[PDB]
């Protein structure tokens, strides 16, 4: 048999969909009413259903779902490039304070590309770019177009929305404090995101 | 450093056997036993401050000895005062050994 | 001022129990006895006398104390006896008048556990009249006889001013209940006993309860209408209209 | 208010039930002669609101 | 329109953070274990906030969606609230409902239990970082908060001189040790709310009254004897 | 009755979900792997609750599809509600070949197991050698380096079909192989003797194959 | 388990043998009674806790006392005995 | 044939417990203390050094017991304090030969509650060293360090 | 799960629902013999698909 | 259905009068064949044969 519960909730129209984006590995947060009601309803049988699987449904104290695969997951894996991991860790850090009086929660892909460009290291640049690089125009042309890529990796994450027109200018969602660095009592959310950066 | 040790008390133990000693004459002869007259009587040779856990304990030795067949007629029992202060008992009887 | 009380809870035919009464206390009972001896029993009296619906009501073991539904037993069953069972309580308002409220109960024969559960309610007893008393004939017999609600309802009526009601429905019960002070709030629907029975067994069971941190919010905060009804007023014209063009 | 002191209440205050609560009454004289647009008796009265 | 309703809401949400701060000061200085105070925080949504305020003071610049009769009044708070957040998305749900969860001022808060563990700060109760009887205890806490808010709710309904029961249980309630139920009974006493709690003997309360049970077998059936004490202290 | 699950499912295809063989397949089978007789643990459920599957996946906007040879597979439909990719060229000269294999008699002897340089000297009998040099460089004209670039594109391109199901490696030597019904898809326009363009424009038409 | 392994094991070597049990308080004397006389018989070792020291005339017994001390916490530990 | 024994119990930089050894009985070893004091912590610490598969390894409370959760947090990592800590076993095997297994056990830097697992094990100690003592460096006036 | 079991106490849903495969211990013996009759069964099945 | 498999016609078509043991019971079977109700899954449970 199967629990009633469990049918029930698998029979909901919202399932397929919701299904596809999650093994996907897409991150569902508050902004999505619908699919974000659906698994607080149903978190306590839909993790034994994806547990199944190997792999774990886990909801973010934030408020964040999303799965985490185990080593012996059902579902083939990938990951991540180093340059992802950068460009995320600068968005977590532009979830500041200053940022609502700044842009009222909308950046634009400049605003991330000189933040990049400004914060980090010359060598894992070229690192990310070509290690033969050298501070070159061209160079500089292809690290502004991997930026676009990732941004658009991250996307489809739904780390980031892009506001619906073709310009490249975007809102940042909760759910990038996956990128963020652990908490200690008293400690201040900047001092510690740079100090991962660095 | 070294660990260090701690001891118990038997002085519930000895109060115990008295009154299982005291009490075993009823099964004996037979005698039908009442609750409140034997508390009244046993709790008058302790001071105030033990006479919480005499009650528990001798309640605790009384209800092994027999049944009260009254509690089958669907009347309750009232509640005996056993001593000043205020302290109150409710038990049939004893009557079945 | 004076709060109302809980006076006595009453058992009748139960498993290990052919008629007992219990004296509550004005803030702590303690039940004691070894393993197995009844006391889980008494509480399962006391809230299927307080919540009588079947939906609910489901005495898992202590152990295991958080898991699913799993056996279709509730756990009732075994706790009753061969004929007719009953679970009173008596309470006493910040008016000073005394009412009995309780339940009927009776095993209903076949290859399942199932039961069958009746609620009730008396006002205007004398004082000097107990529970058991009511419930029981004083027959020959060694053991004495428990009366049916036929008899039950004979015996009664035969006194001055003392007046029996039987109920149909639970909701009907728990709105007595609430408009003589015996709960806290008048149960509207079945969702309101659910919240309400999960209040309880929360409590019997203990620990930080899953369910009652899910929804912090519905349980902690009254619900306003103030700010809704203006606004269903001034968008009927609208809503009417658009129903007729439909 | 409970149902039982609402009818007493509604009897102490009558045609007043629906007056305001204003702490001075002169902060309100300035402002008075701009009432065109009011039912026709208003009510006020002072007290900590 | 506008300012007036946002008002209404404030002043909704001022006395619930209010009453929630008086039933709060009741919890101070409880000890269960390393816990030593429990509480009820109480918050208001940023996406909400913001959208309050614009209803309070930039409304001239959003009338056309106001005043607009082609759609009615949820409806321009829904559209409102679209306008704002633009991320949000709608799950294909008329915009009735949630022009409905709009109007409603509990969606606007959020709620959390905080205890003050030990030497740290206040953190939020979960269960599997507390022992057993600190979980306990911090459960019949926010059940009193329950019982407390639900009698202030109903008091409008009932007659001016009744005062309803107030009950609750406790099993298997060796898990405790002597001082927090020295709490637990402080509690409930100051409460004025009853307790009937189940114990293997291993606990004797001196105050209140005690039940002593037996099984027996009797004319070959099952039989309980029952035995009371009460009044000491 | 209430919460019964007649209710919200088909009791047999609640039965089918449940079974501890559905996720491995169900995982399989959105990867895009072929399933054939072989497997009986797979095919055997798959044959055993058929029906439910084809209306589970339907949901999807996806096509649960049995050949006639008796082999499943997914196909996805314009609207799919899952991606849908296409295989390359030299995918397609592998795939040929390895379905004339199948069939051959004259090799039936070696009881299905062959090895990669059979396959490749049976491919460069039939196809234009130094034509079908061109993919791999296009200034191949015959040099022994350019043929041993083709023979590990090949060798790799067959890893990529052993990974779709279409053929199976031996268990401890990985340069000889056996094949499975499921190549008979590289087949699909000529089973039938028409026209190629209507054969071709009917199965673009079916979301079976794509041009290039 | 141990029945089964008779074979593989070698023949001079017998395994431990130990179990737990928290909140043995949910027991009464008689019912502890009767586990240690079933552990005993079996040569079985047992670990178990309570609040209060239910099992005064058996084994060893250790008390954990918990001290708030200079922002930080430490755990005393004294050992107690059946007489004295 | 004399069975096997567990004589004792190690634990090492844990929460409230800096090093500490509690001697086990032959048949039965009991902790009492009030709430909180850390008997269930213990326990937990004893069948981590004996099952190390952290994928396993899920403390509940014991209110709670049998329901199949998926917590997000196992709760092993708050029983942990910062550093190094470690959790043994001292067993006299059927051969009357003296074995010391264990764990060596360090919280993982990183927003992710995470915790490392090595095991290790020791054959051939005299009888004369205790584990505390072997485990630990004294530094200072009888102010000893632990060692990785 | 043995393990765990014992330490949070009673009937343990997961042991009672599987006991076969928790008391009952496998045979070698069984199985060399069967190796024969597993390839005939075998063969079998895939006849009948 | 172990008396059925292993006692074959030749010998036991004399015992084979019984009414409870017959040679088409072991076809009948493959209706059991296709799927029983197993629920908990390790290691590899598949069928009646
Ligand atoms: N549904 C049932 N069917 C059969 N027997 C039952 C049922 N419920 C309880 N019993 C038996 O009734 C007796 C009393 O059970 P109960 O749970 O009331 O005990 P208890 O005094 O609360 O015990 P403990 O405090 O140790 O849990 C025990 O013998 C129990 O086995
Ligand atoms: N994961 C954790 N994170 C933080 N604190 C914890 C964690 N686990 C336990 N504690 C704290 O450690 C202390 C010891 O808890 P533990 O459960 O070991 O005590 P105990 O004596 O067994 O208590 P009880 O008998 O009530 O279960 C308690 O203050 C508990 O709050
Ligand atoms: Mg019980
Ligand atoms: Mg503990």
């Amino acid at each position: 048999f199967m629990p009633v519960k469990l049918a029930q909730a698998l029979a909901n129209s919202l399932f397929p969909e919701l299904d596809s984006q999650l093994r996907a590995g897409r991150h569902i947060g508050i902004d999505d009413l619908d699919n974000h009601a659906f698994l607080m309803d149903f978190q306590e049988q839909l993790e034994e259903f994806y547990a199944r699987y190997n792999v774990e449904l886990i909801r973010a104290p934030e408020g964040f779902f999303y799965l985490r695969p185990r080593s012996t997951t059902l579902i083939p894996r990938s990951v991540l490039s180093e340059l992802d991991m950068m460009v995320g860790k600068i968005l977590c850090y532009l979830y500041l304070s200053p940022e609502r009086l700044a842009n009222q929660g909308i950046f634009t892909s400049q605003e991330l590309y000189e933040e990049l460009i400004s914060l980090a290291d010359e060598g894992k640049l070229m690192k990310f770019v070509n290690q033969r690089s050298s501070g070159s125009d061209l160079d500089k042309q292809k690290l502004q177009e991997k930026v676009r890529t990732t941004l658009n990796r991250l996307r489809r994450l739904g780390m980031v929305y892009f506001l619906p027109n073709n310009n490249n200018k975007f809102t940042i969602t909760e759910a990038v404090f996956r990128f963020g660095a652990d908490v200690r009592s008293g400690d201040d959310p900047r001092e510690i995101q740079l100090r991962m950066i660095r | 450093l070294e660990l260090e040790y701690e001891e118990f008390s038997e002085i519930n133990d000895q109060l115990a056997a008295m009154i299982e000693k005291a009490l075993l004459v009823y099964q004996q002869e037979q005698r039908p036993l009442d609750l409140g007259a034997v508390l009244r009587d046993y709790l008058a040779q302790h001071p105030l401050p033990r006479h919480f856990d005499v009650a528990r304990i001798l309640v605790d030795q009384a209800v092994r000895l027999g049944v009260a067949e009254a509690d089958f007629s669907g009347l309750p029992a009232e509640w005996l005062a056993i001593n000043d202060y205020g302290a109150k008992v409710q038990a049939h009887v004893i009557d079945t050994y | 001022i004076e709060r109302g009380k809980f006076r006595s809870l009453t058992l009748v035919n139960w498993n290990g129990f052919f008629a007992r009464t219990f004296d509550l206390d004005e803030l702590v009972t303690t039940l004691s006895g070894g393993n197995g001896a009844g006391k889980s029993t008494t509480m399962a009296a006391f809230v299927t006398a307080l919540i009588p619906d079947l939906t609910l009501l489901h005495f898992r073991n202590t152990t295991e104390a958080g898991a699913t539904s799993g056996s279709r037993d509730k756990g009732l069953h075994g706790k009753l006896r061969a004929g007719v069972c009953y679970s009173t309580l008596d309470v006493i308002n910040s008016r000073h008048q005394r009412v009995v409220v309780g339940v009927r109960l009776q095993q209903v024969a076949g290859r399942d556990r199932k039961v069958d559960i009746k609620p009730f309610m008396i006002q205007g007893l004398p004082t000097a009249i107990q529970p058991t008393q009511l419930l029981t004939e004083n027959v020959g017999e060694r053991q004495a006889r428990v009366l049916p609600l036929n008899e039950l309802k004979d015996r009664l009526d035969e006194m001055e001013g003392v007046q029996f009601k039987q109920f149909n429905s639970i909701t009907d019960y728990h709105a007595q209940m609430f408009d003589l002070g015996v709960i806290p709030k008048r149960l509207r629907s079945a969702s309101d006993r659910s919240k309400f029975y999960r209040l309880i067994e929360a409590s019997l069971y203990g620990g930080i309860s899953s369910a009652i941190t899910r929804s912090l919010r519905d349980y902690l905060l009254p619900e306003n209408s103030g700010v809704r009804k203006a606004f269903q007023d001034m968008e009927a014209a609208l809503r009417e209209n658009r129903i007729t063009l439909e | 208010i409970t149902i039982d002191d609402a009818p007493y209440f509604s009897a102490l205050y009558g045609p007043a039930r629906h007056g305001i609560v204003v702490p001075d009454l002169s902060l309100v004289r300035p402002h008075l002669e701009t009432l065109e647009d009011c039912p026709e008796d208003l009510y006020l009265i002072e007290g900590d609101p | 329109s506008s300012k007036s309703v946002a008002n209404i809401i404030r002043k909704t949400i001022q006395r619930e953070q209010n009453r929630i701060r008086m039933l709060n000061q009741g919890l101070q200085a409880v000890s269960f274990g390393q816990v030593r105070g429990v509480r009820l925080n109480v918050n208001v949504r940023e996406s909400h906030a913001i959208l309050l305020d614009v209803l309070s003071e930039q409304q001239e610049q959003h009338q056309d969606l106001f005043n607009s009769q082609r759609l009615t009044f949820s409806e321009a708070m829904a559209k409102l609230y679209q306008r704002l957040n633009p991320q949000v998305d709608m799950g294909q749900r008329l915009p009735q409902t949630i022009g409905e969860e709009l109007l409603d001022y509990r969606n606007y808060l959020e709620l959390d239990v905080e205890v003050n563990r030990g030497s740290d700060g206040w953190l939020k109760a979960e269960s599997g970082a507390l022992s057993t009887g600190e979980a306990i205890g911090t459960g019949m806490s926010i059940l009193v908060m329950v019982v407390q808010s639900w009698e202030e709710e109903s008091r409008r309904l009932r007659g001016k001189d009744i005062s309803p029961c107030r009950l609750l249980f406790l099993d298997e309630a060796a898990r405790l040790d002597a001082k927090s139920i020295a709490t637990l009974f402080e509690l409930c006493e100051r409460l004025q709310m009853q307790l009937i709690i189940a114990a293997p003997e291993n606990i004797s309360p001196e105050k209140g009254t005690t039940y002593k049970l037996v099984r027996k077998v009797f004319k070959n059936h099952e039989h309980v004897h029952v035995v009371g004490l009460r009044g000491f202290g």
